[PDB]
């Protein structure tokens, strides 16, 4: 099938990047880590698809915009997190 | 919009957010506005003084972005297959887009994180949480025309939210999985209509933009502490806890004409059955709203004794009591509607 | 495209974002379909645009002629696996560089 | 074709990454594929400059991830898997073997490159990336932009509230 | 920079002189090509159902 | 590119025959157990390098991040100056710029950019 | 014809390879002769005749002299950094503008900023790799570097490109045919020699080094066969670099035989100004790239957006 | 008085903006002035572009020297 | 795409003499070139624009490749030392074959070309411009409007709205 020979590879990465991005590691660092893997991967078929059309892969700067924004941001949750708890594993989080 | 300049601006950006996504004319600009909207809430959740709101702070973040994320997935491998933001006939692609804005807004069986977050959130938080950013998802909801997936999810929503709600006993975790509840009634509200979902979501952030206020007013976190709580006219007090009947959906009260115009449509619509789940659990729900008043009902206590006083602030209560009003005799004015014919 | 039910003034800032309209091959494919759905309306108009929906899925898609092509290859290899080919003279003769 | 060495690359170093603990052994994963998935990008399409933007936007998120590594998770162990190392190199040959024997203009992308589009184009003869650039900045699409920089400048705003420099310096305490 | 514009100029005007005659010479080829592949087409796929 | 990927690998082998070399060519001593220890001015250490070091300029770190990303947008400036309508082009990429400096001089007088302290 | 074409490539970036590879060692002797000059010193004077063969009566030594296998020290990243660190070095040249073509490049200016930006982390690991309290303040103290000249680093850029038109670098030639940018751009030529410092990690901007404030720096740790590379690909970079300022500001005629007059010139300066200046303060680098420069170079975008608009009217 | 501190703590931000104001002027006569010449009309076009005598752009065919 | 009832037209129609001569000997007459075949090239171009059949255009293809080929006989009688020593400087000076470099051998020709047959070299953005010709084709394309009788009719302002029978007809008509 076309979707197989030609979308099939990047989303068979992609789920393997939400498979790490749930996989048990200690430090939170390992979310951020495969965050913007899986954010790699969603370049790579978003690039796939502006492609069919012959002039749009101009959209590639808005998406890449929101990608550093919310590891961005995603860093700076980490920094507030390090300044009442003091360190940023996950068994110190209250269960619940 | 309480402490600073800043919080002013997150609160607009916020609304702007929202904005985009629901007058958005396609996935890709709507997946947008979620971006926006994602990073003007957490610096309105996050606060140093609580180690408890850092990491409500966070397991919020973990989920939207995972949400954005497959949610951006999907739409991607939408308008691979398709060509159009539109699927001619709703299959597993469409399916994979509604799993995601679902466990955007914590329905059912991806509303673990919910209740699990709310915690660490002031009462003012919990509303914006609980009532605005339930709108962006909800409303993608009404594009995508799957039934069985949607119907499951009202399903296990009401049966969900009322029975884990049974067992807390604070009440911001409380309020949650009662929204979680009313939160099925909008997923079964959608699959029929919008403008029962639009009114029913007005109805909802109503009584729940009031209960928040009583709790934001005199600061009560835990059941404990409505019995503790003082007031000067035990009558007062009798009638402020009378707006969680509404919630519950009592007809003598507004709070009925909401589940109302939900049955008189579901009923027109043959989804008989469907009724039949959600309104019998809906008592769970109704249950633990009379745990609430039993701090009211009876009216005489045992409590302690060192205050005389209420110490409260005015334009929230002036606010909070205009709105109790309505939300005890806000049935006469059904008449005045004219958005349900 | 999608329907946004709000459609306040805000719509008009995302409304052109992604399109066909700039340069393509599809430019006159999708304005007619589009257009039938304009007429028609969002969920009559899939009912009346079976042709200028599958006429524009075929031409940006481009699925219809993709999986002619694999049939074509696949044909080829296949004869040749079964002996019904040779090695000699398995390809046709290649285009001029200078074309298409 | 190097195409399909590219996948094989990619899909081996996806599957390592599923299997690294060690936050600098996830990172030198991941610096390696941002090479191969912009390498990759620019076969499939008229110009590389979107690999270039995506390799410099990456390569600023990669320093200020190690300054965090070496500041919260310093100490941490490395462990050589005898079973990663050869089923990756296992696989990786057995896909490389494959590329060899594989009808390699069927697993060609039908994406346009530059040279794949016809000679009467007119519009393919203008500079390397000047449409398909362009109406970022034209009307209406370049409110889009503008959105953004009030977006990136509020972003700006966010990180400093949510930081609080004031209240001291980071330490894994 | 007026030089250098000169200098541009003068060779975009030269592509327009010999554009024409690239066009022309790739129809007349584009066109022969399509015969051979409907002939190709036809004898690979003879005994297709 | 293709071409720039073999040279790229035809470089790298260079370099790496060049080590190669030098760990042949190099002397071979026994190693003591004090020719392999650290060097910190010739006192044993008293702390492993991987202790967690404090950071000051994380704010700065942050905000690299961002200003990068807008220099995604101020590079296809030039390229499409003379293809673009002069009123948009010119009035966004001004706004462009005022909206950075505006917000660089906003958190210079906030005193961000100042390090902890 | 076209098979013949690729291989005349192979045979320039290898020629370009050996004869960078002998220059960064006669660039060492000049920087210690010219150094040793104006200090009132001689310099290297005796070794073979009159000092010419002494960079490589010292590159038998740093071969001839063992390994060192730190204790402490993840061997494998410890012993592949120094590779990379060379590879970044050479590699960046492929885009040096020829006009006997060795590589296209359009957006070779872009390439320039991809490659210099990779040069940090082969500092950055090396100096966690070799896993020393000094090593690891010297990768931490390079870092910091690459978040301050970075940002400034593209602004500039992107000032010389809106006189040029595009990104690539050959078009410096055409515009620099009646003079030289280094007029129309003085304070930024000033300024980029600033930030070129940083990207070459030169005194007054010695931080990866370090030396006399760490030991030294992130090589504290490297020995006879990995620290010669980590020297090499150090000065590497500073012959490209001032090869850049040359393109830029000084004409770009590759072709003529004064460019490379200039260019040696070029490099005498970045010695120059090491016997010079001391070494900045660790952070009033980075207040000075986001507090002067920072602003600075956005000024001039301004500029130059409506110089080039201006000038586009007439034009 | 403000420019004085300013012109003594950090000069580089008012010959800067000095410059930067430069800018924003003379791009306000460079934009006005473009439109002041129609500008939008350019003599010389990329591609290959031919007009029928009849159709309305033919009319506006800017008429140069060289 | 192409099956069967699409017609093509047959291989020998399609064959005619072609130029086959390199870049750089056509970028060297390319300005003497345009001036003459700017008839055939514009009536070609043209049609090619508005109708993008290529089979269409085949005969004035034709057209354009034998005033190319018509020009050089010309040059190939009188100018064939002249043109080769700028076609090889032209080739041999750059990697791009500019103009810039060889304008003295270029001048040799431009002298040669003006006294064997009196033509002029254009200016340099002569070929540039807008060129508005007179149709031959005489088919400009036409102009139409898609109908839709059946649209989804909506209510239109002139319709009368009387009271509503019963107001709501809600319940107890509230
Ligand atoms: C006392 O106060 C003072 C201080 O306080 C302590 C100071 O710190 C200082 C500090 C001084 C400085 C920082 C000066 C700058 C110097 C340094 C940083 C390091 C010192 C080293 C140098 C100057 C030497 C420069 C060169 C190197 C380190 C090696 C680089 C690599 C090189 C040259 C190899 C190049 C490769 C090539 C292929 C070239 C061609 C061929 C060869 C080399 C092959 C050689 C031989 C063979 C192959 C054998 C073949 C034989 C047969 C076939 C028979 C001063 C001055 C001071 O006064
Ligand atoms: C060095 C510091 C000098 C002393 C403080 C600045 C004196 C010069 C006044 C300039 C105008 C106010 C700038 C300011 O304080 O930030 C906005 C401060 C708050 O700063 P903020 O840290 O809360 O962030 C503001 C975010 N926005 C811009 C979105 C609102 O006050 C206001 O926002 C409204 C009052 C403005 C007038 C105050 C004087
Ligand atoms: C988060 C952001 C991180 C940004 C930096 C990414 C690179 C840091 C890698 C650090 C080394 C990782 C490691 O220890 O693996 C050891 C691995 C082996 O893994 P290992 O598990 O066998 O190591 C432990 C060994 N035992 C079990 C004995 C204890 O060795 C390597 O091959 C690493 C090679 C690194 C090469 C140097 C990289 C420089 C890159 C420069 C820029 C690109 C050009
Ligand atoms: C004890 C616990 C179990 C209680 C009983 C549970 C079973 C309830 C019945 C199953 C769900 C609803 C069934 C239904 O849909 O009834 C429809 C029936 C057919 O009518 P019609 O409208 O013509 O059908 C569509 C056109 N063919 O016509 C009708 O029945 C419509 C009239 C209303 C039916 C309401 C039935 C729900 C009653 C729930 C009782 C809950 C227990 C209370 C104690
Ligand atoms: C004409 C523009 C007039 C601007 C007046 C600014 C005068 C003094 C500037 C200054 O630097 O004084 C110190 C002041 C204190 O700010 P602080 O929080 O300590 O941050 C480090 C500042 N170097 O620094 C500041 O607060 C602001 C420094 C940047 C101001 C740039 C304004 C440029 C406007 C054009
Ligand atoms: C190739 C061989 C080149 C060297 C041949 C030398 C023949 C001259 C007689 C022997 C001799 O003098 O060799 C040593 C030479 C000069 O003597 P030197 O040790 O430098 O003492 C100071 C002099 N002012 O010093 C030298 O010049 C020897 C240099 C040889 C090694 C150069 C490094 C590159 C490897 C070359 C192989
Ligand atoms: C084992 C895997 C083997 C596969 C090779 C992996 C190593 C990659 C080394 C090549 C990187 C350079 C490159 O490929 O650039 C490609 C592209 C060029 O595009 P363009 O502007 O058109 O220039 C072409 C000039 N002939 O420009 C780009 O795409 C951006 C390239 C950035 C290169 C950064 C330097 C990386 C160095 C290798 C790190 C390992
Ligand atoms: C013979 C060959 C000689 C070669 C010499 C090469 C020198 C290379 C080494 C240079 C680096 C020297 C050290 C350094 O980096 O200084 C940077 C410079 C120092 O100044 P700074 O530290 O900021 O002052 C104290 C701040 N607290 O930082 C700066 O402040 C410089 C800022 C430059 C700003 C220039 C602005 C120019 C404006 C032009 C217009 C001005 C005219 C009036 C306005 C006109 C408006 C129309």
């Amino acid at each position: 099938m076309i979707m197989i020979l030609y979308w099939s590879l990047p989303m068979i990465l992609f789920i393997l990047g939400l498979f790490c991005f749930v996989s048990n590691r200690k430090h939170l660092l390992s979310m951020l880590l495969s965050l913007e893997f899986i954010v790699l991967m969603l370049f790579f078929m978003l690039f796939i698809y502006l492609n069919m059309l012959n002039y749009e892969s101009y959209f590639s700067m808005m998406f890449l915009t929101f990608s550093v924004c919310e590891g961005a941001l995603g860093l700076s949750i980490l920094v507030s997190m390090i300044r009442t708890h003091g360190n940023d594993y996950f068994q110190s989080f209250s269960i619940m | 919009m309480f402490n600073n300049s800043s919080k002013i601006l997150f609160i607009t950006i916020m609304i702007i957010g929202t904005l985009i996504t629901v007058t958005s004319n396609s996935w890709l600009g709507a997946w947008m506005g979620l971006e926006i909207n994602l990073l003007s809430f957490i610096p309105l959740l996050s606060d140093n003084n609580n180690l408890m709101s850092t990491e409500a702070s966070l397991k919020y973040f973990l989920t939207q972005v995972l949400a954005s994320t497959v949610l951006l997935f999907s739409s991607i491998l939408l308008m691979l297959k398709n060509n159009m933001n539109n699927e001619i006939n709703e299959s597993f692609t469409s399916m994979i887009i509604m799993s995601a804005l679902l466990l955007k807004s914590g329905a059912a069986p991806f509303h673990f994180w919910f209740p699990n977050m709310m915690e660490g959130l002031t009462w003012m938080n919990a509303l914006m949480l609980m009532t605005w950013q339930k709108i962006a998802p909800l409303m993608l909801i009404s594009y995508l025309n799957i039934k069985y997936l949607l119907l499951i999810s009202v399903i296990l929503s009401v049966i969900i939210g009322a029975i884990g709600g049974l067992n807390q006993t604070s009440l911001r975790k409380l309020m949650a999985f009662s929204s979680i509840n009313h939160l099925g009634w909008m997923l079964s509200s959608l699959m029929i209509s919008e403008s029962i979902w639009l009114i029913y979501f007005f109805f909802y952030s109503f009584l729940s933009f009031v209960l928040t206020f009583m709790f934001n007013i005199f600061k009560l976190f835990h059941l404990n502490q409505l019995f503790s709580w003082f007031v000067n006219s035990k009558i007062l007090k009798f009638t402020l806890f009378m707006n969680f009947l509404s919630l519950g959906g009592l007809p003598p009260f507004l709070g009925f004409l909401p589940k109302w115009l939900v049955i008189q449509q579901l009923t027109l619509c043959n989804q008989y059955f469907m009724l039949t789940l959600m309104m019998m659990s809906t008592l769970i729900t109704l249950f633990f709203y009379l745990r609430i008043c039993y701090s009211a009902f009876m009216m005489n206590y045992f409590e302690n004794n060192w205050i005389m006083k209420m110490n409260m602030n005015s334009i929230n209560y002036n606010m909070y009591m205009i709105m109790t009003f309505f939300s005890i005799f806000g049935l006469f004015l059904i008449s005045l509607f004219y958005f349900m014919f | 495209s999608l329907t946004p039910f709000l459609r306040l003034p805000l719509t008009d800032l995302t409304g052109c974002l992604i399109n066909h309209q700039t340069y393509d091959k599809c430019g006159k494919f999708e304005m007619k379909m589009m257009e039938c759905f304009e007429a028609y309306g969002l969920e009559r108009g899939k009912r009346e645009c079976a042709d200028l929906i599958s006429d524009f899925q075929e031409c940006v898609g481009m699925q219809k002629q993709l999986m002619r092509f694999h049939a074509m290859r696949n044909e080829r290899y296949k004869q040749w696996l079964k002996g019904e080919r040779k090695g000699q003279e398995f390809f046709a003769d290649p285009p001029r560089v200078d074309a298409y | 074709m190097i195409q399909l060495m590219l996948y094989s690359l990619i899909i081996t170093t996806s599957i390592i990454f599923l299997n690294m603990i060690h936050p600098l052994a996830l990172g030198l994963t991941l610096l390696i594929q941002t090479i191969f998935v912009c390498l990759l990008t620019g076969l499939m399409t008229k110009s590389f400059w979107y690999s270039y933007i995506l390799f410099l936007i990456f390569l600023g998120g990669m320093l200020v991830l190690f300054i965090y590594v070496t500041s919260l998770a310093s100490n941490e162990m490395f462990n050589l898997s005898m079973k990663l190392t050869l089923f990756s190199s296992l696989i990786l040959i057995f896909m490389l073997i494959l590329s060899f024997i594989m009808d390699k203009t069927s697993s060609s992308l039908f994406l346009m490159n530059n040279d794949m589009q016809s000679i009467i184009n007119m519009n393919s003869y203008f500079m390397e990336n000047s449409l398909s650039l362009n109406k970022l900045y034209n009307f209406p699409t370049n409110f889009i932009t503008i959105l953004l920089m009030n977006y990136l400048l509020i972003t700006l705003i966010v990180i400093v509230k949510i930081t609080k420099l004031f209240k001291g310096p980071i330490r894994m305490m | 920079a007026k030089k250098v514009k000169r200098d541009e100029i003068e060779m975009r005007s030269a592509q327009n002189v010999i554009f024409p005659i690239l066009v022309a010479e790739r129809d007349r080829e584009f066109l022969r090509q399509l015969r051979r592949n409907r002939d190709e087409e036809a004898e690979l796929m003879k005994n297709v159902p | 590119m293709f071409s720039i990927i073999f040279i790229a690998l035809l470089i790298l082998l260079i370099t790496t025959i060049v080590m190669f070399l030098a760990s042949i060519l190099s002397k071979k001593a026994l190693i003591d157990r004090e020719k392999s220890s650290p060097f910190e001015c010739g006192f044993d250490p008293k702390s492993s390098s991987r202790l967690p070091f404090s950071l000051r300029f994380f704010l700065i770190t942050i905000i690299f991040l961002i200003f990068d990303v807008e220099i995604a947008l101020i590079l296809p400036m030039i390229i499409i100056m003379k293809y673009s309508n002069i009123m948009i082009w010119t009035i966004t990429s001004i706004i462009f710029i005022l909206i950075l400096l505006i917000g660089l001089y906003h958190e210079w007088n906030q005193g961000m950019l100042n390090w902890s302290n | 014809m076209f098979y013949m074409e690729f291989i005349l490539s192979l045979i320039g970036s290898l020629l370009l390879i050996i004869c960078v590879l002998v220059s960064v060692a006669f660039l060492t002797l000049l920087e210690r002769k010219v150094l040793g000059y104006i200090q009132i010193r001689k310099g290297p004077n005796k070794v073979g005749l009159m000092g010419i063969p002494q960079p490589f009566c010292d590159a038998i030594k740093l071969f001839t002299k063992e390994q060192t296998y730190p204790l402490l020290s993840n061997y494998l990243s410890y012993y592949i950094s120094p590779i990379f660190s060379l590879f970044l070095s050479l590699f960046v040249w492929m885009c040096m503008p020829f006009f006997v073509k060795l590589y296209s490049f359009n957006l070779g200016g872009l390439f320039f900023l991809c490659c210099t930006s990779l040069g940090v982390y082969t500092v950055m690991v090396a100096g966690w790799s070799s896993n020393s309290n000094y090593a690891l303040l010297g990768g931490l103290r390079a870092v910091a570097q690459t978040i301050s000249y970075e940002v400034s680093l593209a602004l500039i850029l992107l000032s010389f490109i809106f006189l040029i038109g595009s990104y690539n670098m050959i078009y410096f030639f055409f515009y620099q045919v009646y003079m030289w940018f280094l007029i129309i751009l003085f304070p930024m030529a000033l300024v980029w020699v600033s930030i070129s410092l940083a990207e070459t990690n030169r005194t007054p901007f010695d931080f990866a080094e370090g030396e006399s404030e760490l030991v030294s720096g992130f090589n504290v740790e490297y020995s006879s066969g990995g620290f010669a590379l980590i020297f090499m690909a150090e000065y590497a970079s500073i012959l490209f670099m001032s090869m850049l300022f040359c393109v830029i500001f000084l004409g770009c005629d590759v072709f003529n035989l004064l460019f490379y007059m200039k260019l040696t010139f070029i490099s005498f300066v970045f010695i120059w100004v090491r016997g010079t200046l001391p070494r900045f303060r660790y952070d009033k680098l980075m207040y000075l790239a986001w507090k002067c420069f920072l602003s600075f170079s956005l000024n001039y975008l301004l500029f130059f957006i409506g110089f080039k608009i201006l000038l586009f009217s007439l034009l | 008085s403000l420019l004085k501190r300013a012109w003594n703590e950090i000069p580089d931000i008012v010959g800067g903006s000095a410059l930067a104001l430069a800018g924003i002027v003379m791009a306000t006569i460079g934009v006005a002035n473009y439109y002041a010449k129609d500008g939008d009309n350019r003599r010389y076009k990329l591609g290959y572009v031919v007009y029928r005598h009849d159709d309305p752009r033919a009319l506006k065919v800017r008429n140069d020297e060289d | 795409v192409i099956t069967n009832n699409t017609t093509l037209p047959e291989e020998s129609e399609l064959n005619v003499q072609e130029l086959n001569l390199s870049s750089a000997a056509l970028r060297a007459g390319a300005f003497h070139l345009g001036k003459q075949c700017e008839q055939a090239n514009n009536e070609f171009m043209l049609c090619r624009q508005e109708l993008d059949d290529p089979r269409a255009c085949l005969a004035e293809g034709k057209a354009v490749t034998s005033c190319a080929l018509d020009f050089f006989r010309k040059v190939k009688k009188t100018c064939h030392e002249e043109f080769t020593q700028y076609a090889t400087c032209l080739d041999k000076s750059s990697g791009t074959m500019a103009f810039s470099h060889c304008r003295k051998t270029q001048g040799v020709f431009d002298k040669c070309i003006k006294d064997n047959f009196d033509w002029d070299r254009p200016s340099y953005g002569y070929f540039s411009r807008a060129k508005v010709i007179q149709s031959a084709r005489e088919a400009p394309k036409k102009e139409e409007k898609v109908s839709y009788p059946d649209a989804t009719p909506g209510l239109p302002e002139d319709y009368p709205k009387p009271p509503a029978k019963y107001g709501s007809r809600f319940h107890w008509l509230e």
